[PDB]
RNA sequence: CCCGGCGAGGGGAGUGAAAAAGAACCUGAAACCGUGUACGUACAAGCAGUGGGAGCACGCUUAGGCGUGUGACUGCGUACC
């Protein structure tokens, strides 16, 4: 064991979602929000 | 950690502008105009790998017709007569014998006439 | 278990559950990563659009001039404007469970024994606080990169090792997981071995 | 003197001493291959036509190379629909040399 | 030292490891503007490419065909968000 020979367990290091970074990533442009609503706006949504 | 985009961005524009050489005007000098041109040239090349097989069969057929009508038979009757004689040579080879060996082509026509008779 | 001794060919008895375990790599990685996170300072910041100098005047009127609409000179789209998601000072430390921190120590110590990187002696000291004196002793035992764990702190052993960057001195109460891995060889006196088992148990 | 045979879903007209590029064969780079399905043999105004194969005709060759062809690019694009995709390709071949034609 | 208006600017000589390090001075990208060479172009109709394809120039090292630049003529084809 050395400082450059340790690795984590498989399945514990899921990567986060990054929106709006091109066509190929699957989340570009609208970034998962759809088209033209109150829910698509910055800060938008209704109270509980 | 601040990240600067200069070195990566420059190498990515040079890749597109090298695929676009020989084009006219801004289509080989300007990135915005040249990127569209490279995209359209790939669309055309995909389509023309299909049309290439169509344009060559159409050319072989027109040369077999010309060489058959000179031996007293048409393309339609020649092709039907070879199927009844069990001759499996294809269009590409037939249009090559017709140009470079006219003695062997006549032998094929006499075999198709005999089958039809 | 049973640990041999190099300077006196004796035998010393230790616990199996502290020196005979198998290596839990996933557990060790978590504790080592949390150690280096606890070393950070976190001192930095930038300025948002509300912290840049300048007034709140609208640069030009809303309609009629033929330009895109503007509302502030401190906009994060303009040159010399704010940073959209500016940073603040923050704390990067993580929590480690007590039983998890102690379990990772026992598998590090258990693996040093398998690879022959741990050696036990009765005594280890020098007469005077001289660097030349300690350097000579290490060369006789054929050691270059080494970590020395001693039962009780020594004034002369601490001073003689200060100017050698490849040699480090501790006591039993001051062990950390990262320096047990980073050093080529580990030297522990008999007194140190006794206290380490007691604090681990 | 030439003959016509088929190999790899295509047909070829060859003369002795020629090198022909075919589809990939499962033969080592030094061995000899055999083609016993011959469609016609023309030997200077003496012509044999197979119905569908010439009886007793066979062509001998020797494998001389293996490799991959030039690379082509596949580009797909749907305008105004937020869709794009690309791919590359490289096709395997086998070169043989015609050593003997016999009827 | 020489040309020039006892100019601006430049060519030599010299310094320096280097002056295409000469003060508009480290490196010195792109748009944009020129000089030279090869090929095409003055009876020809349109998103300027793509599939086919002669001729010319040039390098070939098994003299074999191959590589590189140009592109007459011809099928298909109304940019991107
Ligand atoms: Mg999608
Ligand atoms: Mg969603
Ligand atoms: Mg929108
Ligand atoms: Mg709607
Ligand atoms: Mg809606
Ligand atoms: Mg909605
Ligand atoms: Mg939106
Ligand atoms: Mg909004
Ligand atoms: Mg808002
Ligand atoms: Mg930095
Ligand atoms: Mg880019
Ligand atoms: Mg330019
Ligand atoms: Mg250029
Ligand atoms: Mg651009
Ligand atoms: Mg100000
Ligand atoms: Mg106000
Ligand atoms: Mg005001
Ligand atoms: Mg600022
Ligand atoms: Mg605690
Ligand atoms: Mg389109
Ligand atoms: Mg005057
Ligand atoms: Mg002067
Ligand atoms: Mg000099
Ligand atoms: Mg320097
Ligand atoms: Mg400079
Ligand atoms: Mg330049
Ligand atoms: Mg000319
Ligand atoms: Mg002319
Ligand atoms: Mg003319
Ligand atoms: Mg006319
Ligand atoms: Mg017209
Ligand atoms: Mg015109
Ligand atoms: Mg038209
Ligand atoms: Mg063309
Ligand atoms: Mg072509
Ligand atoms: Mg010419
Ligand atoms: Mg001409
Ligand atoms: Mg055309
Ligand atoms: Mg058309
Ligand atoms: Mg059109
Ligand atoms: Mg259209
Ligand atoms: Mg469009």
């Amino acid at each position: 064991m050395r400082l450059n020979t340790l690795s984590p367990a498989e399945g514990s290091k899921k990567a986060g979602k990054r929106l709006g970074r091109g066509i190929g990533s699957g989340l570009g442009k609208t970034g998962g929000r759809g088209h033209k609503g109150q829910k698509s706006r910055s800060g938008g949504g209704v109270r509980r | 950690a601040r990240v600067k985009r200069g070195v990566i961005a420059r190498a990515r524009h040079k890749k597109i502008l090298k695929q676009a050489k020989g084009y006219y005007g801004a289509r080989s000098r300007v990135y915005r105009v040249a990127f569209q041109a490279v995209i359209k040239a790939g669309q055309y090349a995909y389509r023309d790998r299909r049309q290439r097989k169509r344009q060559f069969r159409q050319l072989w057929i027109a040369r077999i017709n010309a060489a058959a009508r000179q031996n007293g038979i048409s393309y339609s009757k020649f092709i039907n007569g070879l199927k009844k004689a069990s001759v499996e040579i294809d269009r590409k080879i037939l249009a090559d014998i017709a140009v470079f060996d006219k003695v062997a082509f006549t032998a094929l026509v006499e075999k198709a006439k005999a089958a039809l008779a | 278990m049973e640990l041999v001794l190099k300077d006196a060919q004796s035998a010393l008895t230790v616990s199996e559950t502290t020196f005979g375990r198998d290596f839990n790599e996933a557990l060790v990685h978590q504790v080592v990563v949390a150690y280096a996170a606890g070393a950070r300072q976190g001192t930095r910041a930038q300025k948002t659009r509300a912290e840049v100098t300048g007034s709140g005047k609208k640069p030009w009127r809303q309609k009629g001039t033929g330009r895109a609409r503007s509302g502030s000179i401190k906009s994060p789209i303009w040159r010399s404007g704010g940073v959209t998601f500016a940073a603040r000072p923050q704390d990067h430390s993580q929590k480690v469970n007590k039983k998890m921190y102690r379990g990772a120590l026992k598998s590090i110590l258990s693996e040093l024994v398998r690879q022959d990187r741990l050696i036990v002696v009765e005594k280890f000291s020098v007469e005077a606080p001289k660097t030349k004196l300690l350097a000579q002793k290490l060369k006789d035992m054929a050691l270059e990169d080494v970590l020395i764990i001693t039962g009780e702190l020594d004034e002369n052993l601490f001073l003689a090792a200060r100017n050698l960057h490849k040699v480090d001195v501790r006591d039993a109460t001051g062990i950390d997981p990262v320096s047990l891995i980073a050093f080529d060889k580990v030297v522990m006196t008999a007194d140190a071995v006794k206290q380490v088992e007691e604090m681990l148990a | 003197m030439y003959a016509v045979f088929q190999s790899g879903g295509k047909q070829h007209r060859v003369s002795e001493g020629q090198t022909v590029r075919l589809e990939k064969l499962d033969i080592a780079t030094g061995e000899t291959v055999e083609f016993a399905e011959v469609l016609m043999i023309a030997n200077g105004e003496e012509v044999k036509i197979g119905v569908p194969f010439v009886d007793g005709g066979v062509i001998k060759a020797e494998v001389v190379a293996h490799g991959r062809g030039e690379k082509v690019k596949i580009v797909k694009f749907r305008r105004r629909k937020h869709y794009r995709k690309q791919q590359g390709h490289r096709q395997w071949f086998t070169d043989v040399k015609i050593t003997g034609i016999s009827a």
